[PDB]
């Protein structure tokens, strides 16, 4: 069964995981924040 | 006019530079008679004004715990005297000593 | 030494694998992450923040492997060494970044915290371990010595050994006002839960605070005497009047907390303690007269013992002989005292009564509240 | 090696190098994360950031390793968060803020344009000249080199030489036409490419 | 700025010291200031290191 | 008992020269 | 372990039972704290003399002054406050300081009726305000003078 949300942000601090941080990367609009 | 008269101008300047000289050399007779009570406190507090006001807040060292030196000193600087108070190396006066240093 | 402390790793981890809860990627990650900190750790600079990053970062691989172990495994509990590693690694963080840095007394309270959490890993003997050797680093930290007073007498309800915190305690720190306090109060609640014990026993069927109380003003008195003194003794006759004359204002206020104190305790005879401590201050001290050097706080002893008769009975049950007797009391004081003192404990005595009796009593049906106002228009 | 990490993580806006060294990534998050909320207040658009520049995953995202279009992601947003700091400068908690982009992406190594550009009107400003000091000046600013660690700031004199450079000119205005785009543009940048766009005949 | 400072306070001075009918303003005085601290910023402004120009090396430039 | 150890958990010497 | 000394009455009282080898009630309570039960536990004291009343207080600690223990005592002393690991011992110099003319100054029986500095002030003062007085009152006619 797929882990809990809990879990997940449990396994992104321990394994360092920084693909979350890229998606908002590539989201970034910058007409968005101006 | 009363108020364009030159000569006053060379009159305080005089007057000025001797009273810095008079109020100095007062100073540093309180620093060693009431450093006798207390010898510590002239390397801590150096400004002569700062100097006389903590004798006039506290006369003596047993003072010293109970007395506030908030206005006179900022934090570090009180706490100092404080724990020379303690450890001072001075001998205890009389009030009839106290009273003219004061 | 960082590659013994990694060695000691692999263990726990190849359970890890074994049981299928972290793959070998995961269990890389993981690694990599302690590899650095371990460097951090016996490395020069390290400090204490250090430690707690540990501490917090192997706390939460705890959290991971549970939640992993129900939801994988399906099992509460997996008999293998990667149950209990982790807990036995945090631990010895501890006791490294304790011994490191002893100054640092919030590290300290983070272990005695995480350990009396798991209190069925770690046992009560473990506790008193580190309290033993916290306590013997800062003997003259009070709050210290009420922690594990307070912690041996709740959990354990342990008196004996919670008197033995205490009577060590003032030896080292018998100046310190705050931990007479506490065992004054350690002390009653001992005698209050004994004699509810007897109430229950029936129902299914103190001078030794005072004593307290008398030693921790000698002790209190003769430390606050030692200071402001300094080294030497005062030789003005004048001046060794006014280091008698603090210290009794001192010393009078710590009689008061005490009178306080005894309100909180219902089941003690209040009145019996609080006249224990007024027939203590009637002692002359000091060579000084409270009633003629100090009348203020002769007032205020007299303040108390005028409404000591009345202080503690309900507005309903109030009696009106009780109410005669202070009275009486009120009127004898007055023929010793002079007129500027008689004027204040007037005003004092006639604003106790109205605000606890009067001002709390209906007008129109309660003969007494009649003999209330008389009273006080006498007064 | 060792000696190319300390002079990267060296350099510093808020702190001497001594003390930069010493220093951790964890550290100067904790006051940069703090920083931003400041300059969340004053401005909502600098919450944005905290989404994607100064997350907690930020402390393990490294440039080197990623692939070329998440850089290009990646400077498109350190781009952005200089143009909304470029008023702000004045403010302490923009200082706290950039130290974190300096420290972790590197900003004043590999986008120095961007960073210089922003600030160019705060060139008496002390933050001007800590800026110059860690960073290597791009082949157009070399007009600046004097004044790397050095006591004085760099005179008026010197930004009309710099300012009016053709191939400067026209970054200046891409620039300028990025901050005009944005409806980014404030007083004192206008004033001051106006006060060289007068002496800017030079 | 001490031989430009000295020379407007003799300026200043005279108008104190000569004046018939002076003004207790400072006027002159004021306007003095501004011609020095004019003085002062176009002196402070001038750097005595010679600027670095962009350095542009024709590269050779090799087909391929 | 009340402890606050819980809550804090959570020259001289050169002469002048001429 | 350190105990501090509560103040600086407490210190010259400890300072004078450490000098003819006797054991203050503070000794008393470190060493208990510290010293297990227990064949012997082993302590080591510099001086001899403080060794029998060691003995009496606590039968179950035998001393030790030899050379191997004085060694160990001029180590400590050696890095003073460096081996405290940064727990709180103020400073061993001004503490020195203070103590050691309490130490002399309670032996001597020294008193403040003996010093007669007060006077070498009080004239060096007095003869500075008929100078000032004097100084300051001549301005005082200079300045009335021209009205």
């Amino acid at each position: 069964p797929p882990p809990d949300e809990e879990e997940q942000l449990l396994a992104k601090f321990v394994f360092g995981d920084t693909t979350d941080l890229q998606e908002n990367l590539a989201k970034f609009n910058a007409d968005f924040i101006f | 006019s009363a108020d364009k008269v030159d000569v006053m101008i060379i009159q305080a300047i005089a007057l000025l530079d001797d009273l810095d000289k008079e109020l100095n050399t007062y100073a540093m007779r309180c620093k060693e008679w009431y450093g006798w009570h207390f010898p510590e406190l002239a390397k801590i507090v150096t400004d002569s004004v700062a100097y006389a006001r903590i004798i006039l807040t506290m006369g003596i060292r047993s003072k010293a715990s109970e007395t506030d030196l908030s206005e006179i000193l900022p934090e570090e600087i009180e706490e100092r005297v404080k724990t020379a108070a303690e450890v001072s190396m001075g001998t205890e006066i009389t009030q009839t000593d106290l009273d003219n240093i004061n | 030494k960082t590659r013994y402390y990694l060695e000691q790793c692999i263990p726990e981890m190849d359970d890890l694998v074994e049981k299928g809860l972290f793959t070998k990627n995961e269990v890389s990650l993981i690694m990599k992450k302690r590899t650095d900190f371990e460097h951090r750790l016996n490395s020069r600079g390290s400090s204490i923040n250090d430690y707690i990053k540990y501490i917090n970062y192997e706390s939460n691989v705890n959290k991971l492997r549970a939640k992993r172990c129900k939801r994988i495994l399906q099992v509460k509990k997996t008999n293998s060494l990667s149950d209990w590693s982790i807990q036995q690694r945090i631990g010895f963080i501890y006791q490294r970044g304790t011994n490191k840095f002893p100054q640092d007394l919030k590290f300290w309270a983070m272990y005695l915290n995480y350990m009396k959490a798991r209190g069925n890993q770690t046992s009560y003997k473990k506790i008193h371990n580190i309290y033993n050797q916290l306590l013997k680093l800062h003997p003259t930290n009070v709050d210290i010595w009420i922690s594990c007073a307070k912690y041996e007498y709740e959990v354990h309800a342990n008196f004996k050994s919670c008197r033995n915190i205490f009577q060590n305690g003032l030896r080292f720190n018998p100046d310190v006002p705050k931990l007479w306090y506490e065992y004054v109060k350690f002390e009653l609640n001992f005698i209050t839960k004994l004699i509810n014990r007897r109430k229950v026993m029936g129902l299914i069927n103190g001078d030794i605070a005072l004593t307290i109380f008398d030693v921790c003003m000698k002790t209190l008195g003769k430390h606050y005497i030692n200071k402001h003194k300094g080294y030497y003794a005062i030789s003005d006759s004048k001046m060794n009047i006014e280091l008698n004359k603090e210290t009794l204002n001192y010393l009078f206020s710590e009689s008061l907390r005490y009178i306080k104190l005894f309100d909180e305790f219902l089941d003690l005879e209040r009145d019996y303690l609080i006249n224990h401590v007024l027939q203590f201050w009637k002692n002359d001290m000091y060579d000084l007269s409270l009633r003629k050097d100090l009348p203020e706080l002769y007032l205020k002893t007299v303040m108390i013992d005028i409404t000591l008769n009345i202080r503690y009975m309900p507005v309903e049950k109030l009696d009106i002989d009780q109410l005669q007797l202070s009275v009486k009391k009120y009127f004898a004081y007055i023929s010793k005292l002079d007129s500027a003192s008689v004027k204040s404990l007037k005003n004092e005595y006639r604003s106790y009564l109205q605000d606890n009796y009067l001002k709390k009593m209906n007008a129109e049906d309660d003969p007494r509240y009649k003999i209330l106002d008389l009273i006080i228009s006498k007064l | 090696d060792r000696k190319r990490r300390q002079k990267l993580h060296s350099a510093s806006l808020i702190y001497n190098s001594k003390t930069a060294a010493t220093q951790d990534y964890d550290f100067i998050f904790e006051n940069a994360s703090k920083a931003l909320e400041e300059l969340s207040q004053i401005e909502p658009k600098f919450a944005i950031f905290s989404r994607t520049l100064f997350s907690e995953s930020s402390i393990s995202l490294d440039r080197n390793v990623q692939t070329k279009e998440e850089i290009k992601d990646l400077d498109n947003a350190i781009n952005a968060y200089l143009l909304l700091a470029s008023s702000k400068w004045y403010l302490a908690p923009t200082l706290h803020a950039t130290e974190w982009l300096v420290r972790r992406f590197q900003i004043h190594v590999k986008n120095t344009e961007m960073l210089l550009l922003s600030t160019l009107n705060y060139y008496q400003t002390p933050v001007f000249k800590r800026i110059l000091s860690i960073i290597k000046l791009p082949p157009l600013f070399n007009c600046l080199s004097n004044f790397v660690r050095s006591e004085k700031p760099p005179t008026a004199l010197t930004m009309i030489k710099l300012f009016n450079d053709m191939d400067f000119l026209k970054l200046y205005t891409s620039y300028l036409d990025q901050c005009i785009k944005h409806n980014a543009t404030y007083t004192n940048q206008l004033l001051f490419t106006t006060c060289c766009f007068i002496n800017v005949v030079a | 700025i001490a031989r430009v400072l000295a020379a407007k306070a003799a300026v200043s001075l005279r108008y104190d010291a000569l004046a018939e009918d002076r003004d207790d303003s400072g006027d002159i005085g004021l306007e003095s200031r501004a011609k020095v601290e004019n003085r002062l910023s176009q002196l402070e402004g001038r750097d005595l290191r010679t600027t670095p120009k962009v350095v542009r090396e024709a590269k050779k430039v090799e087909m391929t | 008992l009340e402890t606050g150890f819980d809550a804090l958990a959570n020259d001289w010497f050169t002469l002048p020269k001429p | 372990s350190f105990a501090p000394f509560k103040g600086a009455a407490e210190a010259l009282e400890n300072a004078n039972d450490i000098s003819e080898g006797l054991v203050s009630e503070s000794l008393k309570a470190i060493l208990d704290l510290n010293l297990p039960k227990a064949k012997n536990i082993t302590l080591a004291i510099s001086d001899k003399n403080l060794g029998p009343s060691i003995k009496e207080e606590f039968p179950y600690v035998d001393c030790i002054s030899n050379e191997l223990a004085q060694d160990l005592i001029r180590g400590v002393r050696l890095h003073g406050e460096k081996l405290f690991k940064g727990l709180q011992s103020g400073d061993l110099e001004r503490a020195q300081l203070g103590l050691g003319h309490a130490y002399s100054r309670a032996k001597v029986k020294f008193s403040v009726q003996k010093n007669d500095n007060h006077i070498i002030q009080a004239i060096a003062l007095l003869d500075q305000l008929d100078k000032d007085i004097n100084t300051f009152a001549m301005r005082v006619k200079e300045w009335y003078g021209w009205h």
